[PDB]
DNA sequence: TATAATGGGAGCACGGATGCA
Protein backbone atom coordinates (compact mmCIF):
# COMPACT_ATOMS: atom_id res chain seq x y z
CA UNK A 1 0.00 0.00 0.00
CA UNK A 2 1.62 3.45 -0.72
CA UNK A 3 2.39 5.55 2.62
CA UNK A 4 0.67 8.94 3.42
CA UNK A 5 2.87 12.25 4.48
CA UNK A 6 3.25 11.08 8.23
CA UNK A 7 4.14 7.64 7.16
CA UNK A 8 6.92 8.83 4.60
CA UNK A 9 8.42 11.52 6.74
CA UNK A 10 8.60 8.79 9.58
CA UNK A 11 10.18 6.08 6.95
CA UNK A 12 13.04 8.94 6.13
CA UNK A 13 13.57 9.85 9.27
CA UNK A 14 14.51 6.34 10.54
CA UNK A 15 16.82 6.07 7.50
CA UNK A 16 18.80 9.07 8.59
CA UNK A 17 18.88 8.63 11.68
CA UNK A 18 19.77 5.10 10.92
CA UNK A 19 22.40 6.01 8.82
CA UNK A 20 23.57 8.19 11.99
CA UNK A 21 24.02 5.64 14.40
CA UNK A 22 26.04 3.30 11.94
CA UNK A 23 27.75 6.41 11.98
CA UNK A 24 28.24 6.70 15.75
CA UNK A 25 28.60 2.72 16.03
CA UNK A 26 31.25 3.22 13.47
CA UNK A 27 32.87 5.86 15.73
CA UNK A 28 32.40 3.75 18.91
CA UNK A 29 33.58 0.26 18.02
CA UNK A 30 36.32 1.68 15.25
CA UNK A 31 35.23 -0.18 13.08
CA UNK A 32 34.52 0.21 9.26
CA UNK A 33 31.10 2.05 8.41
CA UNK A 34 30.24 -0.53 5.36
CA UNK A 35 30.64 -3.64 6.95
CA UNK A 36 28.60 -2.36 10.03
CA UNK A 37 26.15 -1.48 7.66
CA UNK A 38 26.61 -4.64 5.80
CA UNK A 39 26.13 -7.01 8.73
CA UNK A 40 22.95 -4.54 10.39
CA UNK A 41 21.23 -4.78 6.36
CA UNK A 42 22.01 -8.92 6.98
CA UNK A 43 20.12 -9.07 10.47
CA UNK A 44 17.30 -7.18 8.94
CA UNK A 45 16.81 -9.36 5.64
CA UNK A 46 17.51 -12.44 7.31
CA UNK A 47 19.05 -16.01 6.75
CA UNK A 48 17.00 -15.47 3.04
CA UNK A 49 20.42 -13.45 1.68
CA UNK A 50 24.20 -13.50 2.80
CA UNK A 51 26.63 -12.12 -0.11
CA UNK A 52 29.90 -10.88 -0.34
CA UNK A 53 30.67 -6.73 -1.28
CA UNK A 54 33.02 -5.98 -3.63
CA UNK A 55 33.63 -2.70 -1.70
CA UNK A 56 34.04 -4.69 1.96
CA UNK A 57 38.04 -5.14 2.66
CA UNK A 58 36.31 -8.84 4.47
CA UNK A 59 34.47 -11.53 2.30
CA UNK A 60 30.64 -11.49 4.07
CA UNK A 61 29.96 -14.82 5.89
CA UNK A 62 27.08 -15.87 8.54
CA UNK A 63 30.03 -16.63 11.01
CA UNK A 64 31.88 -13.03 10.49
CA UNK A 65 27.99 -11.40 10.90
CA UNK A 66 27.64 -13.36 13.99
CA UNK A 67 30.71 -12.25 15.33
CA UNK A 68 30.31 -8.45 14.26
CA UNK A 69 26.46 -8.80 15.77
CA UNK A 70 27.24 -9.90 18.85
CA UNK A 71 30.56 -7.26 19.19
CA UNK A 72 27.72 -4.65 18.54
CA UNK A 73 25.94 -6.54 21.31
CA UNK A 74 28.51 -5.92 23.97
CA UNK A 75 28.02 -2.65 24.02
CA UNK A 76 26.95 -0.45 26.95
CA UNK A 77 22.93 0.09 26.88
CA UNK A 78 23.16 3.76 25.39
CA UNK A 79 26.08 2.22 22.68
CA UNK A 80 23.14 -0.20 22.17
CA UNK A 81 20.88 1.92 21.59
CA UNK A 82 22.60 3.00 18.01
CA UNK A 83 22.20 -0.73 16.83
CA UNK A 84 18.53 -0.60 17.48
CA UNK A 85 18.11 2.70 15.95
CA UNK A 86 19.90 1.40 12.66
CA UNK A 87 18.21 -1.67 13.04
CA UNK A 88 15.02 0.20 12.63
CA UNK A 89 16.57 2.11 9.81
CA UNK A 90 17.03 -0.47 7.86
CA UNK A 91 13.80 -1.73 7.76
CA UNK A 92 12.65 1.47 7.58
CA UNK A 93 14.50 1.29 4.44
CA UNK A 94 13.03 -1.56 2.98
CA UNK A 95 9.90 -0.54 3.76
CA UNK A 96 10.16 2.94 2.03
CA UNK A 97 12.05 1.45 -1.22
CA UNK A 98 8.90 -1.14 -1.33
CA UNK A 99 6.81 1.58 -1.19
CA UNK A 100 7.56 3.53 -4.08
CA UNK A 101 7.89 1.22 -6.62
CA UNK A 102 5.12 2.17 -8.66
CA UNK A 103 6.57 5.47 -9.46
CA UNK A 104 9.33 3.67 -11.12
CA UNK A 105 6.79 1.86 -13.73
CA UNK A 106 4.81 5.21 -13.79
CA UNK A 107 8.14 6.92 -15.34
CA UNK A 108 9.68 4.01 -17.11
CA UNK A 109 6.15 4.03 -19.15
CA UNK A 110 6.64 6.73 -21.00
CA UNK A 111 10.43 5.41 -21.78
CA UNK B 1 -8.97 16.74 42.52
CA UNK B 2 -8.84 14.77 45.97
CA UNK B 3 -7.90 16.34 48.87
CA UNK B 4 -4.46 14.58 51.13
CA UNK B 5 -4.56 16.52 54.61
CA UNK B 6 -7.22 18.41 56.10
CA UNK B 7 -6.02 21.03 58.56
CA UNK B 8 -9.24 21.97 60.59
CA UNK B 9 -9.16 25.39 62.92
CA UNK B 10 -12.75 25.91 65.31
CA UNK B 11 -13.33 29.45 65.57
CA UNK B 12 -17.07 30.98 66.75
CA UNK B 13 -20.10 28.34 65.10
CA UNK B 14 -17.81 28.19 62.20
CA UNK B 15 -14.87 25.68 61.15
CA UNK B 16 -12.00 26.59 59.09
CA UNK B 17 -10.33 24.33 57.38
CA UNK B 18 -6.86 24.17 55.46
CA UNK B 19 -7.12 21.75 52.18
CA UNK B 20 -3.93 20.15 51.13
CA UNK B 21 -5.11 19.84 47.17
CA UNK B 22 -3.46 17.46 44.33
CA UNK B 23 -4.69 17.75 40.91
CA UNK B 24 -3.94 17.68 37.36
CA UNK B 25 -4.44 20.35 34.20
CA UNK B 26 -4.64 19.03 30.71
CA UNK B 27 -2.98 21.08 27.93
CA UNK B 28 -3.24 19.94 24.94
CA UNK B 29 -0.88 20.01 22.16
CA UNK B 30 -1.38 19.81 18.17
CA UNK B 31 0.87 17.71 16.48
CA UNK B 32 1.67 18.21 12.74
CA UNK B 33 2.42 15.60 10.03
CA UNK B 34 6.41 16.36 10.15
CA UNK B 35 6.24 15.96 14.25
CA UNK B 36 7.15 12.74 16.38
CA UNK B 37 5.73 11.70 19.18
CA UNK B 38 9.09 10.81 21.60
CA UNK B 39 7.13 9.92 24.85
CA UNK B 40 4.32 6.84 25.77
CA UNK B 41 1.30 6.46 27.10
CA UNK B 42 1.09 7.36 30.81
CA UNK B 43 4.65 8.25 30.84
CA UNK B 44 5.72 10.63 33.54
CA UNK B 45 7.95 13.68 32.42
CA UNK B 46 9.32 16.43 34.29
CA UNK B 47 9.93 20.42 33.39
CA UNK B 48 12.54 20.26 30.04
CA UNK B 49 11.80 16.57 29.35
CA UNK B 50 11.00 16.88 25.05
CA UNK B 51 7.80 15.43 24.60
CA UNK B 52 7.44 16.27 20.70
C1' DT C 1 20.71 15.91 -7.04
C1' DA C 2 14.99 18.50 -4.72
C1' DT C 3 6.93 21.84 -6.59
C1' DA C 4 4.61 17.11 -7.05
C1' DA C 5 4.43 13.33 -9.77
C1' DT C 6 2.82 6.21 -7.40
C1' DG C 7 -0.46 -0.80 -11.62
C1' DG C 8 1.23 -1.39 -19.40
C1' DG C 9 -0.64 -1.63 -23.87
C1' DA C 10 -1.40 -4.66 -27.75
C1' DG C 11 -3.88 -7.97 -30.62
C1' DC C 12 -6.24 -24.66 -41.49
C1' DA C 13 -5.68 -29.63 -40.12
C1' DC C 14 -4.71 -33.61 -38.45
C1' DG C 15 -2.01 -36.29 -35.60
C1' DG C 16 -0.16 -38.28 -30.96
C1' DA C 17 0.15 -37.53 -26.23
C1' DT C 18 -1.39 -36.21 -21.74
C1' DG C 19 -4.27 -34.05 -18.69
C1' DC C 20 -8.91 -33.94 -16.52
C1' DA C 21 -13.70 -34.40 -15.59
Amino acid sequence: PLLTLEEEVELARKVEEGMEAIKKLSEITGLDPDLIREVVRAKILGSARVRHIPGLKETLDPKTVEEIDQKLKSLPKEHKRYLHIAREGEAARQHLIEANLRLVVSIAKKY
Amino acid sequence: VRAAQVEAEEEGETVYLTLFLEWTEPKDYRVQPHMNVVVPEGARVEAGDKIV
